[PDB]
């Protein structure tokens, strides 16, 4: 029953462009499934996204597959990619953030 | 700021409002689309008229909540635009304001009809984006 | 690119038991995908569920993959199956409706 | 009189485990979801697991847990909603609207995160 990851909620994820006013808050999600249960990480414009890259950092809620950044300012603009992995494979999806 | 050809983005499913040449209104996620550039105007304020710059067609709502495009501006074409808390914008039918009919879009891209819209939904929240 | 049907929203579907008070309303969903776009139909306790099987009938909203029954009464207790198909295959899911 | 509290959020039955943690499960067969409710009402209840005798309680931080002795953190205001679901509110923390609730994945919600309008705080007692 060994299986690579799969999205469990494709409907939510078809909203690719997230345009948000600052100083609002934004939430990206990529619910997934797999066996073993996969892990997830976020990329910003294709590269490691650490806490250190934004003032106030950001939260990742593994229990909901999501990434949350509050008080969105211009420097947040960009593509955010969620990468979900187990040892059989990975799936990814990208969202575009745009701060008005 | 910049009083010009905006793209009305709806935060419900991430679509830009679209007035197609057959008179139907709907959303799409294609930024290349020729039917999403819209001019807004007062007086005032915010009482706006939303027009497709491409066809000259105006956003209007019927007496049964349905959105459609008209060639002639007119009473069913005015909208009450309020900057929300938010800071999103909402548009309410001027003719059907004592009933709260907002311009809205479903997550699938098609329009909500006024009676099914209300304060608190993601569908009625827009943000005007540069072209 | 021919492709059999697949669920697009497993997260919603995990709630199999829908326990509702009468005269409430109930909605069942099975968002799906597939190429060609598949069709859907509902079974009640394994057989055709036509309009004439409940007072007031019911609404199916294809645009949302859903089945909606207003004013739920005890005769509605049962298992409802959504069957989704195209010419490459079909998937099914069943909900148990319970009226309090 | 011994019911199963069904939550419409994700369709779980409220469950009080022997280690004192409270959560939800969809297993009808589970030994920890039969609950006895009780007054002195009007609408004020105790929720006890019949198999372990522990009481549903909420602590000062909003977290649900089971206690062996009944007590002030175990009273809940049971309200038949205009729905007709039932809702439960911590009696101690009522002036802040702390409801007993369940996330779609089965875990409990904490008082501070609940609010009138969520599906997570809606319960139906079902026969066992
Ligand atoms: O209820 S509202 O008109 O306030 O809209 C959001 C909630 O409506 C549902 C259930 O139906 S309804 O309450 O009778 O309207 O969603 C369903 O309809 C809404 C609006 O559709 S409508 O037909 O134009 O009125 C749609 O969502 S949205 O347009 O606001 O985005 C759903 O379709 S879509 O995914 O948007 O394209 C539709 O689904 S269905 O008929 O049940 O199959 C509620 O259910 S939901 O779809 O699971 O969210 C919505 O929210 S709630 O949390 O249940 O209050
Ligand atoms: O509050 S609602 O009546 O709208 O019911 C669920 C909505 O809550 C969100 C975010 O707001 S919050 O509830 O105040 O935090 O979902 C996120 O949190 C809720 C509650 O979780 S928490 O532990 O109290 O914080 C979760 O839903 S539920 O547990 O009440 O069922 C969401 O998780 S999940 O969808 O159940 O997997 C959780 O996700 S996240 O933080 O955004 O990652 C809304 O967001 S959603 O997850 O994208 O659906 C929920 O619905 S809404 O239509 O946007 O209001």
């Amino acid at each position: 029953n060994k299986r690579a990851p799969y999205w469990t909620n494709t409907e939510k994820m078809e909203k690719r462009l997230h345009a948000v006013p600052a100083a609002n808050t934004v939430k990206f999600r990529c619910p997934a499934g797999g066996n073993p249960m996969p892990t997830m990480r976020w990329l910003k414009n294709g590269k490691e996204f650490k806490q250190e890259h934004r003032i106030g950092g950001y939260k990742v809620r593994n229990q909901h597959w999501s990434l949350i950044m509050e008080s969105v300012v211009p420097s947040d603009k960009g593509n955010y990619t969620c990468v979900v992995e187990n040892e059989y494979g990975s799936i990814n999806h990208t969202y575009h953030l745009d701060v008005v | 700021n910049y009083k010009k050809p905006k793209l009305l983005y709806c935060s419900n499913g991430g679509h830009f409002l679209r007035i197609l040449p057959d008179g139907t209104v709907d959303g799409t996620r294609d930024r290349s689309d020729q039917h999403i550039q819209l001019q807004l105007s007062a007086e005032s304020v915010g009482e706006v008229y939303i027009k497709s710059t491409e066809t000259g067609q105006y956003l209007a709502m019927d007496t049964d909540g349905l959105l459609y495009g008209s060639q002639t501006p007119n009473e069913e074409c005015l909208f009450l635009e309020r900057l929300e808390e938010n800071h999103y914008n909402t548009y309410i039918s001027k003719k059907h304001a004592e009933k709260n009919w907002f311009v809205g879009l479903k997550k699938n891209g098609s329009c909500k009809r006024g009676p099914r819209t209300h304060y608190g939904q993601k569908a009625i929240l827009f943000l005007p984006l540069p072209v």
